[PDB]
């Protein structure tokens, strides 16, 4: 998915947000990798994306 | 004169007691009380806690 | 403003609170429930549960 | 920041997620206490530094 740049902490178990209860919510016992990378050149439009 | 039976006694309560002093130390944790660390921290902390 | 990260300015906010050891002023709008009396109720009092 | 603002927070009622619903804030880092049990808990000794 793609997510703001401040809510990549939010995606882990036991983590706080709008995202983490509302949209995606990862189990106590998650094991696995989170990889987050900016993408600015693909996902952003000087118009507004 | 009574003083074995009662020295009997004046150890068992003493250590029950003692027990029951030992709920009161935090362990090295934030706090001693179990449910103020389930309504203070996220569960990847209360682990630890 | 030309300068890069690492040396730019960071409006830095410390929030200080303190827990249960004195009456509570402030918290959020979790709205009340009714009292009971001689029942078996889980109860949450100022943060207290 | 020799000169750090600090403001007393007593008597009120604060809503938490207005930190979340408007937020510009890179760094969001609790030490004691989880960010979302904070709605969940009366507090005093409530101070703003900044």
């Amino acid at each position: 998915f793609v997510i703001r740049g401040n809510e990549v902490s939010q995606i882990a178990p036991g983590q706080t947000g709008n995202i983490a209860d509302y949209n995606y919510k990862l189990p106590d016992d998650f094991t696995g990798c989170v990889i987050a990378w900016n993408s600015n050149k693909l996902d952003s439009k000087v118009g507004g994306n | 004169a009574l003083g074995k039976l009662q020295d009997v006694v004046n150890h068992n309560a003493q250590a029950l007691n003692t027990l029951v002093k030992q709920l009161s130390s935090k362990f090295g944790a934030i706090s001693s009380v179990l449910n103020d660390i389930l309504s203070r921290l996220d569960p990847p902390e209360a682990e630890v806690q | 403003p030309t300068y890069g990260v690492g040396h730019q300015p960071y409006r830095v906010v410390v929030l200080s609170f303190e827990l249960l050891h004195a009456p509570a002023t402030v918290c959020g709008p979790k709205k009340s429930t009714n009292l009971v009396k001689n029942k078996c109720v889980n109860f949450n009092f100022n943060g207290l549960t | 920041v020799y000169a750090w603002n600090r403001k007393r927070i007593s008597n009120c009622v604060a809503d938490y997620s207005v930190l979340y619903n408007f937020a510009p804030f890179f760094a969001f880092k609790c030490y004691g206490v989880s960010p979302t049990k904070l709605n969940d808990l009366c507090f005093t000794n409530v101070y703003a530094d900044s």
